[PDB]
């Protein structure tokens, strides 16, 4: 979609010429969640159409005279400023387009689960525990210092998260994860606002070992 | 003609190119890698066969402007049509191309690491023209820069010295590639790159500095997709096993290997240990097998497929305790006589 | 011209090619297979269409200089730009190549091993403006450089892939400084002498005991399948 | 040209080809099958359309020299290219070859029973 020049050789050609892209793309869809990217979809602009709200009919009223008038108006507006910057949307239109694109995109339901798991306070001795003890303590529901009906400092906020810790403690799975599982968990962790973006190696426990993980900052949560 | 259109002023723009046009952090690694990439482009222009197997990879946001910045540097010779690394057509697509962008690393998904290395590191393009009668033998005058949005794009860990990731950020960009990367500015950049290359015109001048290479290795590992199995294998291997451990049945082998003691209680003496008859009761592991990992560490009972043990062997080799040659030894009732490694924990228990 | 540029004095360099340059083992198998590989190279140069389906494969770390040594041996006619091995256009990529190197960075798929077997097994190429111009010679000799220790999967591929284990800190001569064109030219002259002592494809085969212990090496470099031991324990 | 280059002296070496070169047992089955196989080879080079459904499979150790004996039999017309029986590529690799060898019966692993039976 974003390409501006196509470099290729015609059927009966002398050289692989560079062809500027004179075509403009429009898509028509019936699915609602047609955007499958979670990182971002700035180029796409979903327009939600609805029959019975159409004051005119494209089957009868869109005569070539009307479309010629529309394209003449477009040429006038463009000639007011013949630049690529002019093609860009309005500042308010861009803000609304961000919301529309996230509305018409697919969601990663794992991100909310991860965020909820990271919000649980953990015992001060969490890392010096057996895997079963970790699963027992982390899975309970629970005033920077906490008092979960105990002495102050018995429960603290999480500071390290590993994909294998998610796989073994949050999901309570003894199965060995395929690399595509941990890739999805890593993407979910990166999309989490509490979690950072750069992994640093640290040792976690008996079932997890010394593995690359994120430093998690819950400043957004408890404030 | 563009490179020599104007003499370089002396403003030193190329080092901070992606630093102030794309927001890349002001590291020594970023400066050195961008400078070396610009010199490599100028070298491939002036020495069409010069060796260059590096490539820049720009990571950042959707709106940061990575592709626009590459397009401005490429100008008329910018290439956006390298969507694959296979077949004879791409070599024809690289004819009038100088700065080539693997947009979104789309080719990476289709291709294998060997194909990527062969395509990046080639020197000549042997193909006959459309209407010609003889093969033409064009040297490779193109230099490759890829742009990506995924953080962990280096899925392989065998060949990764070629790719040099750069992390961009729009909020950090002091300038804007959209209106500030004018053709005069890129001309002044490439003039400076030509001056630096002319100061020492050789293919070894395009290699990164020693400090730059030291940071480059760390950055490539930080952008490389890690294997989390090796940590679990190491933690399992670091557990002291009781003496007379191979004479136990598999059922009690699992419970002996899954009784984990804290590393403070070892009370070691180099080799002996009292985990609290005690000094000789437990001993460090001497050997480990992929099937023992499958049956004891993972507590599995189904028969494992070949790829499971291939992955386990790769993890065991990546472990710093196990060697690389495998010896045949008897392990137990469920494992039998197997080829396994000789684990040496010398790096461990030095604490 | 290069092979006959200068005669061969008595120095015995052919046997210790990868031993003292890539830190291989001073073993009879290593010496014999390296010598037979150099003889096969110079034979493919001199007797172009010949039967030589063997392939030296070098195992080592990321920097033992195996690719560098292969490139030093190949010179201008060294080739590495071959990544696919099935089809018809691949035979065009062999035109100016003498020593073709297949580098395995990541583990090859099961199909690629069969592809390289069927590729190195050929002794003739067909290309094309009339008379079908069958490029019969096929001067190419193939060497592989692998990163994984266990690269052999099928039992079919054995007896044709001859692995050599290359280590570092034990290489007498650095491949980056000591493999000069003079030394490699002298080595190829020595190979010419040895092959001309018996110009036949049967002279490119290994010694009987060399082959029988090559079987041991090929077993030591192959996947183990790990199930025969468990069944043996069950039977015992 | 090679077959009738020299007339045949009565040495009787066809029925024991694999018997005394690959060590197979001296059964009547072995002699009959190898004799009929060589007769079928000569037939197919003389009568191209002749119907010969048989093909000999040599099972043995890895050093008995099955491939070597087959290559010596075939001569310049020996083929080891075949690797599967699927598609027209096998037919295209089966044109200029008098004798074709199924190396390690790899094709038998990559093809169905019906496919190999039909081919
Ligand atoms: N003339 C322009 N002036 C200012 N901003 C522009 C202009 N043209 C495009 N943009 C914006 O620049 C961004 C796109 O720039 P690109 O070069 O496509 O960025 P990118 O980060 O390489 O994108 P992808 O999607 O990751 S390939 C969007 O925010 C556009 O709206
Ligand atoms: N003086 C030198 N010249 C060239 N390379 C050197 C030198 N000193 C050290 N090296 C390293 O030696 C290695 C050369 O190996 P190569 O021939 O490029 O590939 P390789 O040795 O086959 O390793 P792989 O596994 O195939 S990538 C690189 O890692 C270089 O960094
Ligand atoms: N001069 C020789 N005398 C006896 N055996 C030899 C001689 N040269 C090679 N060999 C052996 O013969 C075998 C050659 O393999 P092939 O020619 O394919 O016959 P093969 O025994 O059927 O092997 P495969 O793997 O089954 S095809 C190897 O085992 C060599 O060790
Ligand atoms: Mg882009």
């Amino acid at each position: 979609i974003s390409a501006i020049v196509d470099i290729y050789r015609a059927s009966y050609g002398k050289r692989t010429e560079r062809h500027p892209r004179q075509c403009v793309f429009v898509g028509t869809t019936n699915n609602y969640e047609f955007l499958k990217d979670q990182t971002g979809n700035r180029r796409f602009f979903p327009i939600t159409t609805d029959k019975n709200k159409a004051t005119k009919s494209p089957f009868d009223d869109l005569t070539p005279v009307v479309v010629q008038q529309m394209f003449a108006e477009a040429r006038v507006y463009f000639d007011e400023n013949p630049t690529d910057k002019a093609l860009l949307l309005d500042k308010e239109a861009s803000e609304m387009a961000l919301k529309v694109q996230e509305a018409h995109s697919e969601k990663d339901a794992l991100v909310g689960e991860i965020e909820e798991f990271l919000e649980r306070p953990i015992p001060s001795d969490y890392w010096y525990r057996t895997l079963e003890e970790k699963r027992v303590s982390a899975h309970d529901v629970i005033i920077l210092i906490e008092l979960p009906n105990a002495k102050p400092g018995a429960y603290v906020w999480r500071d390290k998260v590993c994909s294998m810790e998610i796989w073994k403690v949050m999901m309570k799975r003894d199965d060995q994860p395929q690399q595509h599982h941990l890739r999805k968990i890593d993407k979910a962790l990166r999309n989490t606002n509490y979690c950072g973006t750069v992994k640093k190696q640290t040792r976690y426990g008996e079932g997890i070992g010394k593995q690359y993980g994120f430093s998690v900052d819950l400043a957004s949560y408890y404030k | 003609s563009m490179i020599e259109s104007k003499s370089w002023d002396g403003i030193k723009r190329i080092e901070t190119l992606f630093i102030d046009y794309l927001g890349a952090e002001d590291n020594h690694y970023n400066r050195e890698v961008t400078k070396k990439w610009m010199m490599g482009a100028v070298a491939r222009i002036y020495q069409p066969g010069i060796k260059y197997d590096s490539m820049i990879i720009l990571y950042g946001g959707q709106g940061v402007g990575k592709s626009t910045a590459v397009s401005k540097l490429g100008g008329h010779w910018y290439n956006q049509s390298i969507k694959t690394f296979k077949g004879d057509e791409v070599y024809k697509k690289l004819q009038g191309s100088w700065i080539c962008e693997i947009e979104e690393l789309s080719a990476f998904q289709k291709s294998t690491i060997e194909d990527i290395k062969g395509f990046i590191s080639a020197i000549v393009d042997i193909y006959r023209a459309s209407y010609g009668k003889r093969t033409e033998r064009h040297p490779r005058q193109c230099v490759f820069v890829g742009t990506t949005n995924n953080y962990e794009f280096l899925k392989d860990q065998t060949g990764n010295r070629r790719f040099f990731p750069i992390t961009t950020d729009k909020n950090k960009a002091t300038k804007s590639p959209f209106d500030d990367l004018t053709p005069v500015v890129v001309q002044q950049m490439f003039a400076e790159a030509r001056v630096y290359f002319d100061e020492n015109p050789t293919d070894k001048a395009l290699l990164l500095d020693k400090e730059a290479s030291e940071m480059a290795l760390k950055v490539q590992e930080a952008h490389s997709e890690k294997d989390a199995l090796v940590g679990e294998i190491e933690e399992f291997l670091e557990r002291p096993i009781p003496s007379d451990y191979w004479y136990r049945t598999l059922e009690e082998k699992r419970v002996s290997a899954h009784d984990v003691i804290d590393q403070d209680y070892i009370k070691l003496y180099g080799d002996g240990k009292l985990i609290e008859a005690k000094p000789g009761a437990y001993v460090w592991r001497d050997k480990v097998c992929s099937m023992e990992i499958w049956k004891v560490m993972m507590k599995r009972d189904d028969q494992p497929q070949q790829h499971h043990l291939r992955k386990i062997d790769k993890a065991l080799r990546n472990t710093n305790y196990c060697g690389t040659v495998k010896k045949q030894t008897r392990y137990g009732e469920g494992i039998g006589k197997q080829y396994g490694f000789s684990v040496d924990l010398a790096s461990y228990y030095k604490n």
